[PDB]
RNA sequence: GCCCUCGGCCGAUCGAAAGGGAGUCGGGUUCAGAUCCCCGAAUCCGGAGUGGCGGAGAUGGGCGCCGCGAGGCGUCCAGUG
RNA sequence: GGGGCUCUCGCUUCUGGCGCCAAGCGCCCGGCCGCGCGCCGGCCGGGCGCGACCCGCUCCGGGGACAGUGCCAGGUGGGG
């Protein structure tokens, strides 16, 4: 006495949808991250402009993987050089490589970091 | 006496152009899915169209009383399922080993199911009572059975529900079931069923052959026709006498 | 545009839900904005009524 | 998680570096880059569960009393400017 | 009085307003103290029905064994 239809439209009733519970993983193991931080940072630039950035703007110039973004470049430089960076500016060179201008934090100096990196 | 004076009725009238209509039932006016429309229009078509008696005979099914006593008798002769057949076989194997061996033990009467199994029993005169479902959806598997049962002389009845016959044989659907020989304490009950079945189906098979179905118009068509029949009869009556 | 006949925008009340229905009637000559037009079997003979 | 209730962009999607579309400007700097770098002033959007600080809401009247008065206690009534 | 009997078996027209997510009534189901004798004192919540009549086989209306479609037959056919 209560099954009522106040609408002249029939809609498909909502039926529950089960979450996948596979009996075997399709791939046996997850593939390791190929874009690790050693892959992100390839080599630093040592041109005259790169040297000018180090002792003017406290900035390290790097050649990075083209698929790495600013967040990934920021983390990569932080762990394998133990420095803190302020911001990362990124461009893709006409030759196809990606170049990152990594400005260090004020408490870090880009000159001694470049000295211990080995790109003086 | 203590009723708060602020309470009062606020009736809303649902006349045309006034307060919006209430959420009333619209089931009759629903845009239904095509599968619902198809099966409802199929039912109406069977009512409109001339239904040949060979197809219309299945509309005449057993009454609720007689169906109950028939299924009640048929429940005493259900085919055994997979579980107790194993128990029967395991008991037979151990009894065979120690030490009777064969021990036929008078294989009990059982209900025979399936249209192919039953039709061979009817042709062989070995069926005592045939029960046919009324809603065999591909209605060619059983259109011949009522005539075949009549000629062979075996009493036959039509029951509502192939699912009920299916539940009788532990399956989803059974088209027909047949009564082979029956136990002595059930012979009287089977006899009470046969003569009533035989009066309603075998004895009046001649006018079952000629009883067409359908050919009934829709209520709107009937009502307006009846309105016209009443429309002039209200002055023909004044005309006469 | 492309029609040499003015169109009248007429707003009705939806009889079944709380909403306003907007129609695009072809304007009969003499009807003006702010006029009430009445549509139905029981509407009376006036310019614009349906 | 399920149930009840409510729920028509009534049509996926694509389609503009001149249409719509929030919010960056001034100065300096290179051999070649800048409204993007540096310096200095802003600004938009998004986020803050444990709530970051303030301010608003919001903090007044009535009656019994104490108290010279001012000011205090109890109760009742307000209070989405 | 009034029934076979007819229209109604109706709630909207002077205004460039507003109008939904039920008031009301009835029947109940929980918790509270408690007359402490049960339909029984009163307080917080929840449900159903009438409000919003019943029944029914095509959503409503217009055509309709025609139109139309398939195959063949005759005519027309520098449009090709
Ligand atoms: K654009
Ligand atoms: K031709
Ligand atoms: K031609
Ligand atoms: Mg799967
Ligand atoms: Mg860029
Ligand atoms: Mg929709
Ligand atoms: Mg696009
Ligand atoms: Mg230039
Ligand atoms: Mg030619």
């Amino acid at each position: 006495k209560k099954k009522i239809r106040t609408s002249p439209t029939f809609r498909r009733p909502k039926t529950l949808r089960l979450r996948r519970q596979p009996k075997y993983p399709r791939k046996s193991a997850p593939r390791r991250n190929k874009l690790d931080h050693y892959a992100i940072i390839k080599f630093p630039l040592t041109t005259e402009s790169a040297m000018k950035k180090i002792e003017d703007n406290n900035t390290l110039v790097f050649i990075v993987d083209v698929k790495a973004n600013k967040h990934q470049i920021k983390q990569a430089v932080k762990k394998l050089y133990d420095i803190d960076v302020a911001k990362v500016n990124t461009l893709i060179r006409p030759d196809g490589e990606k170049k990152a201008y990594v400005r260090l934090a004020p408490d870090y100096d880009a000159l001694d970091v470049a000295n211990k990196i080995g790109i003086i | 006496k203590v009723v708060n004076p602020l309470f009062e009725k606020r009736p809303k009238n649902f006349g045309i152009g006034q307060d919006i209509q209430p959420k009333r039932d619209l089931t009759r006016f629903v845009k239904w899915p095509r599968y619902i429309r198809l099966q409802r229009q199929r039912a109406i078509l069977y009512k409109r169209l001339k239904v040949p008696p060979a197809i219309n005979q299945f509309t005449q099914a057993l009454d609720r009383q007689t169906a109950t006593q028939l299924l009640k008798l048929a429940h005493k002769y259900r085919p055994e399922t997979k579980q107790e057949k194993k128990q029967r076989l395991l008991a037979r194997a151990e009894k065979k080993a120690a030490g009777k061996g064969d021990v036929p033990t008078k294989r009990p009467p059982v209900l025979r199911a399936g249209v192919n199994t039953v039709t061979t029993l009817v042709e062989n005169k070995k069926a005592q009572l045939v029960v046919i479902a009324h809603d065999v959806d591909p209605i060619e598997l059983v259109v011949f059975l009522p005539a075949l049962c009549r000629k062979m002389g075996v009493p036959y009845c039509i029951i509502k529900g192939k699912a009920r016959l299916g539940r009788l044989v532990h399956r989803k659907t059974c088209t027909t079931v047949a009564f082979t020989q029956v136990n002595s304490e059930d012979k009287g009950a089977l006899a009470k069923l046969v003569e009533a079945i035989r009066t309603n189906y075998n004895d009046r098979y001649d006018e079952i052959r000629r009883h067409w179905g359908g050919n009934v118009l829709g209520p709107k068509s009937v009502a307006r026709i009846a309105k016209l029949e009443k429309a002039k009869a209200k002055e023909l009556a004044t005309k006469l006498g | 545009p492309g029609r040499g006949a003015p169109l009248a925008k007429v707003v009705f009340r939806d009889p079944y839900r709380f909403k306003k229905r907007t129609e695009l009637f072809i304007a009969a000559e003499g009807i003006h904005t702010g006029q009430f037009v009445y549509c139905g079997k029981k509407a009376q003979l006036n310019i614009g009524n349906v």
